[PDB]
């Protein structure tokens, strides 16, 4: 290939901060699903392992301290379009996730509930810093329990929550496809003890197995 | 009231933009900030520290074989052992290393560099290296000769384990429009031979290391393209 | 120079610097982050002591070594018994790692603390269970060293607190880690804070093919507290 | 099932004030109503009582003064969508309510009446504290009257008013359904006398009967 | 006028957001605020009166018989009266106090316990009990002797009706990924007999309150599980 | 909150209006300014050269 080089006139330490390395509006989560009034409503435990490029930024680091901009920008697309407002609730730890789309879940008073419509700018919140320590383990070089597989890298003090996404308009004669994109930014950041960047690639979600 | 009007750029969603939000929850305190040890602020703090090349420039040469190059009786008089070109991007000696992972989250870099070479042989091997620097734009050397005529150092590893060499000064960058490729080259050569006693191991072994220096920069933060994309992706959805 | 701490000494002649893990000292837990489970109790001698393990063999085709900090020492002496009788803990660790070569002998090892090194399996999409991680005492081997038995790589693994033994210049390591958690306190028999692993980078050398090292691992918990009890 | 720990590090009392404790948006009411031009409109007595778990909440308290901040997030159905005007006017006590969808008490002078599209964000008024005394009386050991039955637990001296809600539009071609959700959100609120929680279900609306 | 532009969030409705809104009647003046006795300004000073367990931990026990335990000759030396899990989430003693009740509105609690447990025998009645605590992690006791090893009162109710005993710092919250469970004992144990003179009646009943100190605090604020959804709704609306 | 209502020309796009945007990359820096000689700042002065 063609080969070449520039005189590169660079000063400065801003753009390696680690706020300024990780605060980046990144898509999180992307579904479908149909509606005709967990199947047919948007429901996504909130981690950062989804997509592997935001998880080896992620896992440079052993500790991370961060509240999570959360935006969802929903599409439709039929089988015009009409204007549905949508529910976005977010389900803590301790809290009771929905499983059906008319479930009494929805109708929670004190999970974050935010209403929107498709015409709208994208739903945007901020969820906290939702953990029990200080910081979220990026690793966990332990169990979450000892009875009869208690998973090994698994936290019970990491657990951000769910997301569950649902639309509030009842049962239409048209049907049509909802595409919920979810945006994470990570703000106020604070990492500690970097680590080595991840070489092979993943092959699971829930652990660190390498195939090489 | 107060006249308003709305602007081009009104009610989109940038990507990269730095507006406050609803909180979810306010009224909830987080978890007080407790002391960690080994807080990173800047991301050229982690690039500052050494880490192993694989100055094994030879293929076939898989895992813990290519972190060492091994000098013996094979190794002759004026013989190349390694050649490590001075390319972050590019598949060599700097690319696995902690001052290449982390500047392929950037797009422009710049600056010096720090290697450290670490004879790891016996206490009585005895010997004599050229390590070479070339600068950019000029010819790598394949005769030790030509090799002592450049900026060079000779060491001898009888007695001094660990020789460090300053860098000067890099600085590639990504196109489009094609590579910085060859912008420098750090060479060794045999002066000596391997003088080994009838105890010791015939075979004795160089690692590298590399960190970047004070002066070393990053700009325009871009993708890595190291590892692309699997099991128990739909578990957090169920 | 002797490393005396409590009944416990290791009395050697040469030991030239301690590596000190992200420059922090092991302290006690502060009077403002102590909010949680009253005043933790500190025994401040009968755990503080140096538990020297028993010692590896290292030859040419060893792949290395790992430990888990507290796991390796859940089940020895004083520790190991306020490991099974109380519920939380807190700990420092002076680890000092030794190698006996003579001036025939080569090779490098890289002698590093990771915190939290969880492990990944090689080859499958199964987790590490119980007996693949809690090896104890004696500790576990590396299946695939360069890449840290974990996806990572050994050559960036010196992004860790870490020292070098050189058999030309030094036989000896030592690294004193501080508290490494993101809680003050902790539950020893379920969750490792640090792994000490020593991994040969170049092979060990002599002539008559059965060339073969000691190493030995003498681990000191430091300011180790614990929960009341009364 | 499995079981965990984890150092909870906590510090603060500012989360179980009696203001974080009970203000947030609750679902307060949800009918539907068709409209081809109290059937065909929306009309609510404004209580707290509707739905248990803010009824628990409440009732562990006597007395409560609060301002109720009111937000009406109406979503249309067909039998695409038209934007419609809704008229929802708060009818206090003294005021007369409506019967019909095209009665005159609709163009009410006096009653608080909002005018709102499906299109726009969500209507949002505040009702204040309409109460003739201090405070609600979330408990009332009396009686509303003494001429063959007035009722117990009624006081007459906690009538919000009622919310009626309806479409301004006239009729249309098409016949749509009209979901009406009422969210509640007490605000300044101050509580007395705080009481034992229900552990019974409750069997009814108007009283304390209890099952067991 | 004044240049503007929409941000992502603009006409959401939060559930939780702290917006004044439009006054639907302003020029009504409300009633004006009268002193009322009994203010709450925290939940907290709910939490932290005393309110009787459930220390009859039996069941087929229904009512009043589950809020107090009868020794008698039927209770023999070194036997166990009962044992209170420190577990303010499950079905115990601690699920229908003011400490249980008000803290299952909130996801993650924290703090120390006051339990206090009042001899309701006769004047002349005589005996002495063995209350012990076992913290989190520990097993607990079933024997008198194992009992008095432990962290222990040894309470003679015959002249002392009332003990009370701080319970140091439980703390715990809810899991999915999963409860605490273990979190902690309080055990009773007879050390003697019940002595009784031959008018006072042969059976003597203890029961117990829990109530939380000033450190006690709670935290993430859920709907409480307790009480689920009747009669006369839809009156609210003809 | 506060009380606005939408003027006639809003959400218009007129192309010599002079309203700052968002910027697409900040934290990126850019090259810093270097002296370049024959620096013009009016086109008189292109104007006034033979």
């Amino acid at each position: 290939a063609i080969q070449t080089r520039t005189v590169i006139n660079q000063h400065g330490v801003s753009e390696t901060l680690v706020e300024n390395f990780l605060s980046r509006a990144a898509l999180v989560s992307k579904r479908s699903f149909e509606y005709k009034d967990d199947k047919n409503f948007f429901k996504w435990t909130i981690n950062t392992r989804s997509f592997v490029q935001l998880r080896r930024k992620l896992e440079l680091f052993t500790y991370l301290r961060f509240d999570a901009e959360i935006t969802i920008l929903t599409t439709v697309a039929v089988n015009g379009l009409p204007d549905l407002t949508l529910q976005a609730m977010f389900v803590p730890t301790g809290a009771l996730t929905p499983e059906k789309q008319d479930s009494f879940h929805w109708q929670s008073g004190s999970n974050a509930s935010v209403f929107f419509k498709i015409s709208d700018p994208p739903a945007r919140i901020t969820i906290p810093f939702m953990c029990i320590n200080s910081a979220y383990s990026v690793f966990y070089d332990g169990f979450a329990g000892f009875e009869k597989n208690g998973l090994y890298g698994i936290n019970p003090a990491d657990t951000i929550g769910n997301l569950c996404v649902r639309i509030v308009n009842e049962h239409q004669p048209v049907g049509f496809t909802v595409t919920v994109r979810v945006y994470m930014k990570p703000k106020h950041i604070k990492a500690w003890a970097p680590r080595p960047p991840r070489t092979l690639p993943y092959m699971s979600i829930a652990n660190a197995n390498y195939k090489g | 009231g107060v006249p308003t009007y709305l602007l081009p750029g009104s009610g989109q969603f940038l990507t990269t933009d730095d507006h406050s939000s609803a909180p979810a929850l306010p009224c909830f305190n987080p978890t007080p900030e407790m002391h960690i040890p080994g807080q990173v602020r800047n991301m050229l703090e982690v690039v500052q520290v050494e880490s192993m090349m694989e100055i094994n420039n030879t293929e076939s040469a898989v895992g813990m074989e290519r972190l060492k190059v091994d000098i013996s009786a094979l190794t002759d008089v004026d013989q190349l052992l390694f050649n490590i070109p001075l390319d972050i991007q590019l598949d060599g000696p700097l690319r696995n290393t902690l001052v290449g992972n982390i500047s392929r989250y950037y797009t422009h870099w710049s600056g010096s560099l720090e290697m450290t070479f670490m004879f790891c042989g016996s206490f009585m091997a005895a010997g004599k290296l050229i390590l070479c620097y070339t600068p950019p734009g000029g010819s790598c050397p394949t005769t030790r000769e030509t090799a002592m005529l450049g900026t060079h150092i000779v060491w001898d590893f009888g007695l001094q384990s660990s020789v460090t060499l300053i860098i000067p000064w890099i600085s590639g960058s990504h196109y489009r429009m094609s590579t910085n490729a060859n912008v420098g080259y750090v060479t060794c050569f045999m002066q000596t031979n391997l003088i080994v006693p009838s105890e010791s191991s015939d075979t004795c072994s160089l690692i590298g290391f590399i960190a970047a220096k004070d002066d070393f920069s990053l700009r325009l933060m871009r993708d890595s393209p190291d590892i692309g994309q699997l099991h128990a992706a739909e578990a957090a959805y169920q | 120079l002797q490393l005396k701490l409590g009944n416990s000494a290791i009395v050697t002649q040469e030991a030239a610097n301690y590596c000190c893990a992200y420059g922090e000292w092991p302290n006690y837990l502060p009077d403002h982050e102590a909010v949680a489970i009253d005043k933790p109790t500190q025994p401040e001698t009968a755990t503080d002591r140096f538990y020297t393990l028993k010692s590896v063999k290292w030859e040419t085709g060893s792949t290395g070594w790992w430990w888990k900090l507290p796991d390796a020492l859940n089940n020895i002496g004083m520790f190991g018994q306020n490991v099974q009788h109380h519920y939380l803990y807190r700990s420092g660790f002076l680890i000092h790692v030794q190698c006996n070569a003579t001036k025939f002998h080569q090779g490098a090892l890289l002698v590093v603390a990771i915190p939290e090194h969880q492990r990944g399996a090689h080859n499958t999409n199964t987790s590490p269970g119980f007996d693949d991680i809690m090896k104890g005492e004696e500790g576990g081997t590396f299946n695939h060293p360069y890449v840290l038995d974990d996806g990572t790589s050994l050559a960036c693994a010196t992004i860790f607190p870490h020292q070098w033994i050189n058999l030309r210049t030094n036989n000896s390591a030592t690294i004193v880690l501080p508290w490494m958690n993101a809680a003050p306190m902790d539950f020893p028999l379920r969750h490792n804070q640090w792994t000490l692993a020593i991994i040969p980078v170049v092979p060990l050398g002599t002539r008559t093919t059965s060339s073969m090292v000691p190493i030995t691992v003498s681990i000191a918990p430091m300011c180790c507290e614990f929960n009341g009890l009364r």
